[PDB]
RNA sequence: GAAAAGUACCCCGGGAGGGGAGUGAAAGAGUACCUGAAACCGUGUGCCUACAAUCCGUCAGAGCCUCCUUUUCCUCUCCGGAGGAGGGUGGUGAUGGCGUGCCUUUUGAAGAAUGAGCCUGCGAGUCAGGGACAUGUCGCAAGGUUAACCCGUGUGGGGUA
RNA sequence: AUGCCGUGGUGUAAAGCGUGGCAGUGAGACGGCGGGGGAUAAGCUCCGUACGUCGAAAGGGAAACAGCCCAGAUCGCCGGC
RNA sequence: CGCGGCACAUCCACCUUGUGGUGGGUGUGGGUAGGGGAGCGUCCCUCAUUCAGCGAAGCCACCGGGUGACCGGUGGUGGA
């Protein structure tokens, strides 16, 4: 099966559009005074200081 | 002596290209499409230029026979009427008649039912 | 008031001050013309007849001579060959309206 | 130019009409002219003049009685033998606005514009209707003699 | 297409691979392939009768000679040394008009070498006078014997 | 209308729509949270579209002296850069392009209130 | 670029790259460099679009947005015009009618016959000959004309076979 | 009955005839009328027809609908029959 | 049919009374293969004239024009 005609800009983009990443939501954090944000799955991480803020 | 086609054909194209704004696709992009485009544009109009004139003639005289079995007469009679009187008013200035002043209207309807005959059927 | 004056093979609905643009008149810019009319309704009066029409005529003067829209023909037929381009541009008249 | 109707010219009314012997196809032909707004010298076809409409007394319509035994009512639900067919005499015993209904929608114009203009209808099977609130004025069907 | 260097075979198979047929690498549809109905190298000369020639050559002077564009001098430069000084200042004081035809003999090189690079002047021998350049200029200067041999060859 | 700065970022080896696709998120953003969204993206993209931002935000603060807490991507963008072409070979014989695609990524910072 | 005068120095950055400075008439010439079109890909923005069956246009046509002018109003008016009305530009187009893509080949194709993904550039009645026929025009005219060749800086003058 | 030849009148611009230059065409289709072949079937096949349309003809009508009915588009008009 | 613009042919009178123009009647102006007539645009040479570092070409936008191919003006970019 090969498509049978080249679809149109509106058709093309309409799928194109559908295409893209989805944003993480990220809670406040404190690390030595310094302050930082993070996702929260990885709050108890950032806590015990195994999240790298570089 | 060898002649670059460039200059002389970028002309016909930058006229299609600009007759083709407001088409939606290829055929306000591309110049193979917007000719095709402009040739059927083209054709519509020199068509519809002359039947505009006939689309408007029928709304003239849908306007003017609401106006007339408002007044209680069919179109029939009253242009019947119209003629026995010897009115010459256009089609177009009776609607107009009829919209801006249907007390004029009612009276040419008055006029083509007196000049109607007594009985039309005859 | 106004009238319907016949003029150019057409009608217009007048009054006075009115500016009508009206096919070509053979009449140059600044003075006046007269025209006949078919219908004169000055209230409630239409008058409605040929021979009482006919001694009243609206006066106009000529403002000046135009052109209409640009008209672009290209007669095309389907698989032949044929092509006409053809252009257009009626002349016209602008009336001002003062009499009745 | 001749007039072209702006928004907010068209001014609307509300009409009743009892059909307690009107013929049905009269009937249609009537209500349909009336929600078009035919009858107004300001009608333009691509504007939605018109008034409101209200039918009451829509069991009681003039239909003859082999009408009544053979005139068809066909659907598709879209499924491989998926057509249902009633006759004109049940869907009046079911539901005798819908048979109404659907012979005034027959009579518009098949386009956008019906589907708004069709929503100023109101049919009912009894004598009565709840537009009270508006003030429907009774409409006969009359002929303009020739 | 049959001077481009190469292109002697077929490129490749007719059949089977969804592609124009081609015959060779050099058709004229190709990029860097032969030309069709180009230039070549041509003679471009005709063959004007002799009394046609003559006649335009005699209406060209006739039409010099009406205006009163003819001038007719001893001499360009007193001695054998050119001096294109004087022989412009002599030009200057005959004529003002930016186009000058000179005919004068063959043999009178001082004449020559004088004018010879003056801007807006031109010389040919009496038996080389001819339409364009008459034509060409705005007035025409004879040497005394150049004019008495163009009207004796001319009878 | 606001004072701003400039930075781009030319010839980055990151396809135009992938940059793009990180690039709606942080579209509008002031800079703070976008440097942190950015960082906790999972895609590859977000790491030069971040350097862009923050080389943006250094520019306006050193050379503009506005203040950094004020500063608002406001304008961010990713053009097409120059396509390198290789070949790929396939089955019987077939050989197939591949496109190495760039980057031109372009950010504006506006300070305001 | 006329000339390397090919960006000292500072800043973000591992670099790449960029910003500020600086050179230059010009960086709207930064070794990816004269001019810098189209296809194609973004960003901002005005209008429209999620009850509708659309060869994608055309004719009719409301409503919005924008820019200018004629009125009466803020008369602060030297203002300027907010704003009110009218009129006109330009953008968009709710809604109504009409409407079977181009080429080729065919008796006949919107055709479910052929060909074309798109743009830019290139791509097909030419040249030779005292050839042949017919015409327009010019010179000479019961005559017209030279070929080879000769002489001239040439396109000119000779040359009767 | 028509059709055909000649002749005398009347009418009719873009008929006709001669001689040259330059052609294209030589696969036609459907409909009406008269016939052959076929089974008196074929959207079948072959002839005739100063018969028509299409081909190469747009517009209105026949729902749509080369060949049927009306009618031959120089252009413009928001005029009329 | 009405009113206005265009073109071809013919006729009628004027101007050089056919090389052709002036005005007025009448007819005509669908069109494939094909025949005839007249034009637009690009480049080069020659003659005359004219513009150009106070900005040529090319390109882009806008406002206009012609019966057609097409043209002009203004601005921006650009640098012969
Ligand atoms: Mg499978
Ligand atoms: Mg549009
Ligand atoms: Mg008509
Ligand atoms: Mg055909
Ligand atoms: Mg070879
Ligand atoms: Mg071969
Ligand atoms: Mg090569
Ligand atoms: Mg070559
Ligand atoms: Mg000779
Ligand atoms: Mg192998
Ligand atoms: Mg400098
Ligand atoms: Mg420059
Ligand atoms: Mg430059
Ligand atoms: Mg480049
Ligand atoms: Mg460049
Ligand atoms: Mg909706
Ligand atoms: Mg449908
Ligand atoms: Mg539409
Ligand atoms: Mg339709
Ligand atoms: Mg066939
Ligand atoms: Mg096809
Ligand atoms: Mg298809
Ligand atoms: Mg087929
Ligand atoms: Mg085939
Ligand atoms: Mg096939
Ligand atoms: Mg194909
Ligand atoms: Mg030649
Ligand atoms: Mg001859
Ligand atoms: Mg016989
Ligand atoms: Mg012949
Ligand atoms: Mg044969
Ligand atoms: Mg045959
Ligand atoms: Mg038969
Ligand atoms: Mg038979
Ligand atoms: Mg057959
Ligand atoms: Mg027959
Ligand atoms: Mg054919
Ligand atoms: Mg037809
Ligand atoms: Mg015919
Ligand atoms: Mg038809
Ligand atoms: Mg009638
Ligand atoms: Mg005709
Ligand atoms: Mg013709
Ligand atoms: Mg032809
Ligand atoms: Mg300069
Ligand atoms: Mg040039
Ligand atoms: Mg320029």
């Amino acid at each position: 099966a090969v498509p049978k005609r080249r679809k149109s800009r509106s058709n093309t983009r309409s799928r194109r559009s559908q295409w893209k990443a989805a944003k993480t939501e990220l809670v406040g954090v404190t690390v030595a005074g310094h302050a930082h944000k993070v996702p929260r799955r990885l709050l108890k991480a950032a806590r015990l200081g195994l999240i790298d803020f570089d | 002596a060898r002649v670059k086609r460039a200059v002389n054909a970028h002309k016909k194209r930058r006229s299609i290209l600009k007759a083709s704004r407001g088409y939606r696709g290829q055929r306000s992009r591309l110049y193979r499409k917007a000719k095709e485009q402009q040739l059927h544009s083209l054709n519509y109009a020199y068509r519809d230029r002359r039947a505009r004139k006939g689309e408007f003639r029928k709304l003239w005289i849908a306007r003017i026979n609401a106006a007339a079995r408002l007044n209680d007469i069919t179109y029939n009679r009253l242009i019947q009427g119209l003629k026995a009187a010897g009115v010459e008013v256009d089609r177009k200035n009776l609607a107009d008649i009829a919209i801006s002043d249907p007390a004029a209207f009612t009276a040419l309807v008055d006029v083509a039912r007196a000049a109607l005959p007594e009985d039309v059927n005859a | 008031t106004y009238a319907i004056v016949k003029t150019g093979g057409k009608q217009y609905k007048v009054a006075v001050g009115d500016v009508v643009k009206v096919e070509k008149l053979e009449s140059e810019q600044g003075e006046k013309v007269s025209l006949p009319v078919a219908l004169v309704v000055d209230g409630a009066t239409v008058t409605t007849d040929a021979k009482a029409l006919a001694k009243v005529a609206v006066t106009g003067e000529v403002l000046g001579h135009t052109k209409g829209p640009k008209i672009r023909i290209h007669k095309f037929k389907n698989k032949t060959g044929y092509h006409k381009r053809q252009g257009h541009r009626q002349q016209l008249t602008v009336l001002k309206v003062t009499g009745i | 130019p001749t007039y072209a109707p702006k928004a907010g010219d068209t001014t609307r009314s509300w009409y009743v009409i009892d059909a307690t012997d009107v013929v049905l196809g009269r009937l249609a032909v009537a209500a349909a002219n009336l929600l078009r707004g035919k009858h107004k010298p300001t009608f333009a076809p691509n504007v939605d003049g018109g008034d409101f409409v209200i039918v009451i007394n829509a069991d009681k319509v003039a239909i003859s009685g082999d009408k009544l035994q053979h005139k068809m009512v066909y659907r598709h639900s879209g499924y491989p033998g998926g057509l249902h067919k009633r006759t004109i005499g049940e869907l009046m015993q079911r539901h005798p606005d819908r048979v109404v209904e659907k012979a005034i929608l027959g009579m518009l114009p098949k386009n956008r514009l019906s589907r708004q203009i069709q929503r100023k209808l109101r049919v009912y099977a009894g004598p009565e209707h709840p537009h009270s609130a508006q003030q429907p004025v009774p409409y006969e069907l009359k002929q303009v003699a020739q | 297409r049959g001077e481009v260097s190469g292109g002697g075979r077929k490129p490749y198979r007719q059949k089977g691979t969804g592609r124009a047929r081609q015959g060779s690498t050099r058709a004229p549809q190709f990029t860097g392939g032969g030309v069709v109905h180009g230039p070549k190298p041509r003679d471009y000369s005709q063959r004007t009768p002799k009394k046609m020639i003559a006649a335009a050559l005699r209406g060209a002077l006739s039409d010099r000679a009406r205006n009163g564009r003819i001038h007719a001098i001893t001499e360009l430069v007193e001695g054998q040394n050119p001096s294109t000084k004087s022989a412009r200042a002599f030009l200057a004081s005959l004529t003002e008009r930016k186009q000058v035809l000179v005919v004068i003999g063959r043999s009178d090189e001082a004449g020559a070498k004088s004018v010879r690079n003056l801007p807006g002047v031109h010389i040919l021998a009496p038996d080389q006078l001819n339409t364009y350049d008459v034509l060409r200029a705005d007035d025409v200067v004879f040497s005394v014997e150049a004019l008495n041999a163009y009207i004796a060859a001319n009878t | 209308e606001y004072p701003s700065a400039v930075a781009k970022a030319r010839f980055v080896r990151v396809s135009p729509r992938k940059a793009r696709r990180v690039i709606d998120l942080v579209r509008g953003r002031s800079v703070s949270d976008a440097l942190d969204i950015l960082r906790w993206a999972p895609q590859a993209a977000s790491g030069p579209v971040a350097k862009v931002i923050a080389s943006a935000a250094a520019n306006a603060q050193n050379n503009g002296g506005l203040d950094p807490a004020t500063l608002v991507v406001a304008t961010v963008y990713a053009d097409q850069g120059p396509t390198a072409k290789r070949i790929r070979p396939r089955a019987q014989g077939r050989a197939f392009r591949i496109r190495r695609r760039t980057s031109h990524i372009t950010v504006v910072v506006e300070s305001r209130p």
